[PDB]
């Protein structure tokens, strides 16, 4: 139940994870980086069991690398969302990962995916996993214009990660936040 | 898991020469969290009864006020001081009215004989089945653990001395194989003429 | 258990194993499953013991509340006991597991009245309970006769209650006869070695 | 582990001359007399018996698995067959085999048997795998129902053992439900073994 | 249980109790929650104890299998990649591993949290265990970066002693272990009932 | 638990073990399982030692009132209707299988009242653990009309059959012999005769004991207080 | 359905200086009821150690020939018979090998090292290795713990150095708390089997136990 | 289900009931539960419908198997269908629920093997299987002679198991007979019309 | 599983609970005052279920009130603590208040005391309920002295809700801390 919000803009993607680790009730690290960089142009936020999140990361990362490396030629973001639902198609029904991921990707186009455990993948213009979702579409629903700044699309999920902090009972104690372009995945902070 | 294993507890009494010893963990623990150091399990129920309730916290104090409101009740209508058969009859048929809401607690009456002073150990389970060791009886988490020391340790006719030693050394092995129970010790020793309240020290892990 | 009350034109027979089981286990081998509610009035029991003997102490003190305010109290007496049986039952058929086969003799005659596990109570000229009587129902529609007299019925019901106790594990030991008619209730016992039957029937 | 079509008690206790097992002919489905005259033992060698109490149909394939190693062995050694020690042993890892792939015989398996050596062998694997070698073996209610009429007299005069597994049978006939008809009686001796004529053990019927 | 780890400017200070308790009873407090697994790298043990014994002893086989194929030794980080892998390849079926993979390697000083369920989080600070709670209250209240060698060893100390008065699965002796550039330093056992301050009246 | 009462030709022998376990742990050694019901009868019970000790206490206090009030003795059956009512109306939740041992005017009677409140009148009954361990002796050795000796020595066989095979049961055996004061004479008074620690199996003793008890536990003592006994 | 029978029965190790004194109860029992009142379950492995295995007997057996097969093997493949601790890490790795279907006994492999040092090792059912002093396992492994602290103070005191009790005391200790397990735990009883591990090789001996 | 194969001297009777039932509703009330595997096996079919009718054709193709290789056909035919019956339901215990009572003549005569549900197999003169079997126990015992023939045993095996169709409502229907001497099998249909026995023996 | 934490002093008793009150998944509130002032004398912090802690608070306090009222004495913290511990011990039974409480009173002497809803009654030097003791324990055992001043009380109780917010993972949002002195209870801010 951990809160990771894609939001895409014009020409970017800002993808923001919970950055608390947690084991039982202790909150292990407080900067933990959910966001899998699994290409230089992709940044795939997870949420779920850290191990389950880590596993399927490398994996997909391992997978995008070895495509790159075969053939010549690096995954899309479409292709990249595919391959991930494939992915997850198949874990489902046989040694399921669980986990619920955002794939921000820009391959010349911004792209963001919301992608879940079951494989049920969507181009979103702003999505999240999570509870997190339930506390943030409205706010994007609310403030979201197209054409979007990249300055107003940082204040946009700086208001999104601020109404998870304030208003969902496990409040995150921090998040990552990843800015996906042209220049590829850089981190970020929204203050 | 288990609701009587929530408050680790460990009681135990030994009979000596003309002498009990009642000694008990000091600890209050809520599962495998310590709470405190300083929990009394074991009570004074008159001048020569001492009653140590290993078990719920909340029934420990639930069942001494019971019985401190029999007991006063009984020695304002007798004008006398209950005795320690009495006294384990009043504790068997408390825990027994409760017997299908049992209180978790196990009793230890460690109490001298009004005139012939000899020792009188009543361990009861939670519904008041109250045992006579002539030896030792034990009650708690450490049950297993106590039974085990306290048969091989305790010897017949043990002086006040040699009563509190093992009261103490027999109840700290049985502690420290206990994670919820230990904290430190108390053991009083009830006599003929004093009752001597020794604070043992014990592992505090 | 083997019940087996019979209502014959002199008389009741009312036969009954002595096994009393735990699981495999036979706490009583001699159990009188018969229960004497009244002289002339018998209760045989099958289902849960407890539940059957608080149903024959209860069903005593049911027909001794009916004799209160009567005199004849020899009238009518083993219908309210099948009546107080089957209340008892029915009301308390959550807690209570108890088929008894109430059969005797009052100003009616002979009767037998099956009030089953559930609360049925039918009267019966042959009537049967139990686990055992499941083994011997084809054998008493094979030998029973509404004619017989109270020592046929007696033979038979011994027969009966023996096949059954061979043949149930939870029905074993004596054949508890109790022969009821208008001058009162005779008490037999037929042990194993008395018994018509041995386990030999079994293949042969 | 489910028992269906049981086999009764069975009480063996090694004597003088060798071991007496004894064990009703019956098999009960459920808690009905279903079989009659059906023995619990099977000789095995000549000189090793196997009983068993609980599920038979689970102790009629445990006696195929036992027969056919048997004869393996036996076809090996030109004749020889296995001894009372080997056979318990193969027993025990089969039917630890068996509770390991989840699948137990629900039969408490008693082997009887005279090693070559002369020996008594009187062993127990029990559903689960666990064995035991004793001087006295009682399984079902022959194991509850037997107090120190066995263990006083085992390893004694025939009659006194046989006298001694008598009063457990008869206990055993009153206090089982299970319990139906003669009690065939075995003797695994050195000469061989000897199945003595069933004996109807009649509980005391003064009790009424 | 209760194990700690932490990385100060000094290097790696790894303190664990002894402990090994089910239910009620304690099995024992003599039980050795730091295993080695190279000159410069150690596994904590908590959570289930055959387990973490097994597991760790079979990264220990795996890096000295790496540290003989190929001349460079198996970094921490990869070694606690190895033991994350082969957990989750267990997944569901309860394993229970709770395991700081604390090592110094060419990159410096490394401590990987390694679960059952496959999380593998790199940090300066853990705590794993029943009373690792209070081992962290300890650490994070008192933890300096600056701390010298005996300043951060007593600093692990405490954290267990106090998980150990605190928690009933904690006990027996704190085992702290110091890793350095130079390789594994095992500090000393202290009996946390010798740490307790019975001078004090609150606890 | 091994509890065993049997009917001789002169009265009633009840046999108990006096072995109390807390689980799987033996928490009394000298556990009194017979319990005084009256003059004329005794009960061995099984099951629930508090549930047991409770219900004996309850119907020995009733059948007191009864013999002050009506001064009539307690008769057994009347004893076992009370257990059974009482032990029927908890719904078998007082785990106290009884065995009623008693003289009155009908004789010695023996009966047994399950937990669920079933009785039976028994010659010879076993309940407990170690139940069927006992009725085989019980089986085995109970005749009609069998003299006290022979019937104590039976009971107190059957006891120890309990105690040696079954777990749950063990220690000593204890006996009570009720029986009429002159057996010739039957109306004369029915007293009883307890047999405490009949049998002592001597091969069920502690048979080792360090005789310098080895101990490396020091006691360190926080805090010493004083108070007199008055 | 549970495939083990839970078998009760405790087994006390004691490791000294020079020897290793592992008492465990014959009796074999689960249920309020005595399967065998002799079954032994301390088994001498080898020339360097033996093994106490308490729990399921099947899972005993299954343990204990395992084990004589892999120090068979370890003596046809290695030349030499399996170490004491060799012997202890194989009984972790044995146990651990069936960690999803655990072996439900728990060991203690005492044994006499290369150096003559005696080694105790105490397990779990899943395989946890733990070299000790002294162990207690089986139904009166609580029992029996606390009189092995009190003997020697080693759970009291953590860090002091193990007493040098002699083997004849250490003998006597392991007799008079299987005894008192005895008198405490239903399952034990029956007949105490103490065996001692030394230079001199592996000694047993039978005391009778209360049967009841 | 009443099962009843009785070995006589002169060949060996299996009667069966015909009702199919599923729950109260019977979806076949003319079912040959007897079946056919071999001109002078038949096997007699109790518990699952589906497990039943699977046996019977497992075993035809395991006596199929057994005649692969070998040229007397009709030599320990029987044995190994009983042995084949308890090999299939010990090894499918857990799916399988099905009794089957395998009886016919071979070379070594006539036969009746009872293989119960839990996959025991015991060589019977008399046997039965199924719910209704237990009704007519008590009726076998007492009617069962060592000595009847063929033709005897038919009769003796109309009677019972009409007896437990009238007793049991999961035993219905026709009586199938099928008597196998060496010469072969002659199958027979008892209708209810033709049945010794009906409902009316209930109550005399 | 609310974060209760107290901390008696010389004299003083400094109470805080968790301010943040919660519906399912959504902080309702932010400031929500948990600690119940009894007595102008006693604050009860209560961890549990936002209404049984509101219900018992409301009848401890009108039964404080009533017995100041019935008799011209007001109750004593033992006496007041015992009182909670017979309602506790006779709700468990029947009709339970799911409430773990911290008792702070002072009468001229200061008293903490650890409550649950079972009715174990424990007089504290420093105590929680809900997962933060374990969390602030070890941090009161580390740093608590005894003849602690107020300032250093309030410094160690901010450590102990600082630990709180950093490493359970169901942070508050906020604490609400009480001085329960000689004063009375007055609302402070530990920053
Ligand atoms: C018989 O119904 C039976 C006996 O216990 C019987 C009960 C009523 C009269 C007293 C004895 N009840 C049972 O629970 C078993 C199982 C089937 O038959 C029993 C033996
Ligand atoms: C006997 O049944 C037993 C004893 O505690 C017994 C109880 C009633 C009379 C007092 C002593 N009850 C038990 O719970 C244990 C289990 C085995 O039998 C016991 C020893
Ligand atoms: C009989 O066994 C029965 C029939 O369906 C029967 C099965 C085997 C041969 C074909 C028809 N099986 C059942 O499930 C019901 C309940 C009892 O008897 C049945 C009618």
């Amino acid at each position: 139940m951990l809160s990771i919000v894609g939001l895409q803009g014009p020409d970017w993607v800002l993808i923001a994870a919970d950055s608390s680790v947690s084991s039982s009730i202790i909150c292990m690290s407080e900067n933990y980086d959910r966001i899998a960089q699994l290409d230089d142009r992709h940044a795939l936020a997870m949420s779920g069991e850290t191990g389950d999140c880590l596993q399927l990361s490398e994996y997909l990362q391992g997978n995008v690398a070895l495509y790159k490396f075969r053939n010549g030629v690096e995954l899309s973001s479409d292709a990249l969302a595919h391959f991930i639902r494939h992915t997850m198609a198949k874990a489902v029904r046989k040694s399921p990962y669980e986990v619920n991921m955002l794939l921000s990707g820009y391959d010349g186009k911004p792209h963001l995916y919301f992608m879940d455990y079951l494989g049920t993948l969507q181009s979103i213009p702003y999505g999240a996993q999570g509870y997190c979702q339930y506390f943030v579409m409205s706010v994007f629903d609310k403030h979201y214009k197209e054409g979007l700044t990249l300055e107003d699309g940082k204040e946009l999920m700086k208001l999104a990660l601020n109404q998870i902090k304030q208003r969902f009972t496990v409040a995150p104690h921090g998040f990552i936040v990843k800015l996906v372009d042209k220049n590829g995945i850089t981190k970020i902070d929204l203050e | 898991s288990d609701i009587s294993t929530y408050n680790g507890s460990c009681v135990l009494a030994m009979a000596g020469d003309h002498c009990v010893a009642i000694a008990s963990d000091r600890r209050l623990g809520v599962n495998m969290l310590t709470v405190s150091k300083d929990f009394k399990r074991i009570f004074q129920i008159n001048d020569r009864i001492y009653l140590g309730l290993a078990g719920l916290a909340t029934d420990v104090l639930t069942v001494r006020e019971q019985l401190r409101f029999d007991v006063n009740l009984l020695e304002l209508r007798e004008e006398r001081p209950i005795d320690p058969k009495k006294f384990m009859n009043l504790v068997k048929s408390t825990l027994y009215e409760k017997r299908f809401s049992p209180f978790f607690v196990t009793p230890v009456i460690a109490g001298l004989l009004p005139e012939t002073n000899e020792p009188y150990l009543a361990a009861s389970d939670s519904i008041g089945a109250f045992a006579f060791p002539k030896d030792f009886a034990v009650a708690g988490t450490c049950e297993e653990s106590l039974y085990g020391i306290c048969e091989s340790a305790w010897r017949p006719n043990m002086n006040p001395d040699e009563l509190f030693e093992c009261t103490a050394k027999c109840l700290i092995a049985a502690v420290e194989r206990d994670s919820i129970s230990g904290w430190g010790g108390i053991v009083y020793i009830i006599t003929q003429d004093k009752v001597i309240i020794k604070e043992i020290k014990t592992r505090m892990d | 258990t083997t019940l087996l009350a019979i209502q014959c034109t002199d008389g009741v027979v009312m036969a009954s194993d002595s096994r009393t089981s735990s699981g495999s286990f036979i706490p009583n081998r001699a159990t009188n499953k018969i229960t004497e509610i009244q002289p002339k009035i018998f209760a045989a029991r099958c289902g849960n013991a407890a539940d059957t003997q608080f149903l024959a102490r209860a069903v005593k003190n049911y027909l001794n509340a009916l004799n209160i305010t009567r005199e004849n109290t020899d009238d009518s007496t083993i219908l309210v006991a099948s009546n107080v049986i089957r209340s008892l039952i029915v009301r308390y058929r959550q807690y209570l597991s108890a088929g008894v086969i109430v059969g005797g003799w009052d100003s009616a005659g002979p009767q037998v009245y099956s009030i089953e596990v559930s609360g049925m109570a039918i009267k019966k000229k042959i009537a049967s309970n139990g686990s055992g009587s499941t083994y011997i129902q084809a054998y008493i529609d094979q030998n029973y006769r509404e004619d017989m007299t109270m020592e046929e019925a007696t033979k038979f019901a011994i027969a009966a209650v023996t096949g059954a106790i061979i043949r149930d594990g939870s029905s074993g030991g004596v054949v508890n006869i109790v022969q009821i008619n208008a001058d009162g209730a005779k008490r037999m016992t037929v042990r194993p070695a008395q018994q018509p039957f041995n386990y030999d029937i079994v293949k042969g | 582990m489910q028992v269906i079509t049981a086999s009764g008690a069975i009480v063996a206790a090694k004597y003088d001359g060798g071991i007496l097992l004894a064990s009703d002919l019956s098999i009960t489905y459920g808690s009905m007399f279903r079989h009659n005259n059906v023995s619990h033992f099977v000789e095995v060698a000549p000189n090793i018996i196997i009983g068993a109490s609980g599920e038979f149909a689970d102790f009629q394939t445990l006696i195929e698995v036992i027969k056919s190693v048997i004869l393996q062995q036996q076809c090996k050694h030109n004749g020889e067959y296995l001894t009372a020690s080997e056979v318990h042993n193969y027993i025990k890892r089969y039917m630890y085999q068996c509770r390991s792939n989840m699948k137990p015989l629900s039969c408490k398996v008693i082997v009887a048997g005279i090693n070559p050596d002369g020996s008594k062998f009187l062993a127990c694997t029990d559903p689960y795998g666990a064995s035991w070698e004793s001087d006295h073996i009682g399984t079902g209610f022959g194991k509850y129902l037997q107090g120190l009429q066995i263990a006083d007299v085992v390893n004694g005069s025939f009659d006194d053992v046989k006298k001694g597994i008598t009063e457990v049978f008869r206990a055993v006939n009153a206090r089982n439900t299970t319990a139906n008809g003669k009690i065939e009686f075995i003797t695994v001796t050195p000469q061989g073994i000897n199945h003595l004529a069933p004996e109807q053990i009649d509980p005391n019927w003064e009790v009424v | 249980t209760t194990t700690l780890s932490f990385i100060y400017n000094g290097g790696i200070v790894v303190a664990v109790d002894s402990r090994a308790t089910g239910g009620q009873f304690i099995f024992s407090q003599t039980v050795m929650k730091i295993l080695p697994l190279a000159p410069n790298m150690i596994g904590t043990m908590a959570g289930g104890a055959a387990d973490c014994q097994y597991w760790l002893r079979n990264l220990s086989r795996l890096i000295q299998l790496h540290k003989f194929r190929y001349q460079q030794p198996l970094t921490v980080a990869a070694a606690s990649k190895i033991l994350v892998n082969e957990l989750y390849r267990y997944k569901g079926y309860n394993l229970s591993i709770g395991s700081m993979i604390c090592g110094y390697d060419n990159t410096g000083p490394h401590i990987f949290y390694i679960d059952n369920h496959g999380s593998r989080i790199a940090g300066k600070r853990f705590s794993v265990g029943s009373g690792s709670t209070h081992a962290y209250g300890v650490l994070d209240t008192c933890y300096r970066e600056d701390m010298t060698k005996e300043e951060a060893c007593e600093l692990g100390r405490r954290a267990i002693y106090h998980a150990t008065y605190r928690d009933s699965g904690s006990g027996g002796r704190v085992s702290v272990v110091h890793i350095t550039q130079n390789g594994v330093e095992w500090i000393d056992k202290t009996d946390v009932f010798d740490m307790h301050d019975f001078s004090k009246t609150t606890f | 638990t091994t509890i065993a009462a049997a009917i001789f030709d002169g009265g009633v022998v009840l046999g108990a073990d006096t072995r109390a376990t807390a689980g799987p742990i033996v928490a009394v050694k000298d556990e009194m399982k017979l319990h005084y019901i009256s003059d004329n009868i005794w009960v061995c019970g099984a099951g629930i030692a508090a549930d047991n000790d409770n219900i004996n206490a309850v119907i020995s206090a009733k059948l007191r009132l009864f013999q002050m009030n009506t001064g009539l003795q307690p008769r057994v059956d009347q004893c076992t209707n009370i257990l059974a009512s009482r032990l029927f109306q908890y719904m078998g939740y007082i785990q106290a299988a009884l065995i009623v041992g008693g003289i009155d005017f009908q004789g010695p009677q023996v009966y047994q009242v399950a937990p669920h409140g079933s009785f039976s009148k028994q010659p010879f009954i076993a309940q407990g653990s170690g139940s069927l361990a006992a009725i085989s002796v019980l089986e085995n050795r109970w005749h009609n009309k069998m003299n006290e000796h022979d019937c104590m020595e039976m009971v107190a066989d059957a006891i120890y059959a309990g105690i040696t095979n079954d777990l749950g049961s063990g220690s000593h055996v204890n006996l009570c012999v009720i029986k009429r004061e002159n057996p010739e004479d039957k109306q004369s008074k029915v007293i009883y005769t307890f047999y405490k620690d009949y049998r002592v199996p001597h091969e069920n003793d502690r048979n080792f004991r360090l005789e310098p008890q080895i101990n490396n536990i020091d006691v360190e003592v926080i805090k010493t207080t004083e108070r007199p006994l008055t | 359905w549970s495939p083990y029978e839970m078998h009760g029965g405790t087994a006390i190790g004691i490791c000294g200086d020079d020897y290793v004194v592992i008492g465990a109860d014959t009796r074999l029992s689960v249920d309020y009821s005595i399967d065998s009142r002799h079954k032994a379950r301390i088994f001498k492995m080898n020339s360097n150690c033996m093994i106490s295995a308490t729990g399921f007997d099947g899972d005993i057996d299954a343990f204990i020939t395992r084990m004589r097969s892999i120090l068979l093997n370890y003596e046809n493949q290695h030349f030499h018979e399996m170490s004491v601790e060799s012997v202890a890490r194989c009984v972790s790795n044995t146990l651990y090998s069936k960690r999803f279907f655990p072996y439900y006994i728990n060991i203690l492999v005492g044994g006499i090292n290369s150096e003559g040092k005696g080694k105790l090792y105490g397990y779990d059912p899943v395989g946890t290795i733990e070299d000790l002093h002294y162990d207690s396992n089986g139904s009166g492994s609580s029992l029996a713990a606390p009189l092995l602290d009190s003997a020697f103070g080693t759970i009291h005191h953590n860090t002091r150095p193990f007493p040098a009790v002699s083997l004849q005391d250490a003998k006597n200790i392991v007799r008079d708390a299987i005894c008192s397990v005895t008198e405490r735990d239903i399952y034990t009883g029956d007949a105490l089997q103490l065996c001692v591990f030394t230079k001199d090789g592996f000694a047993q001996e039978e005391f009778p136990l209360p049967r009841h």
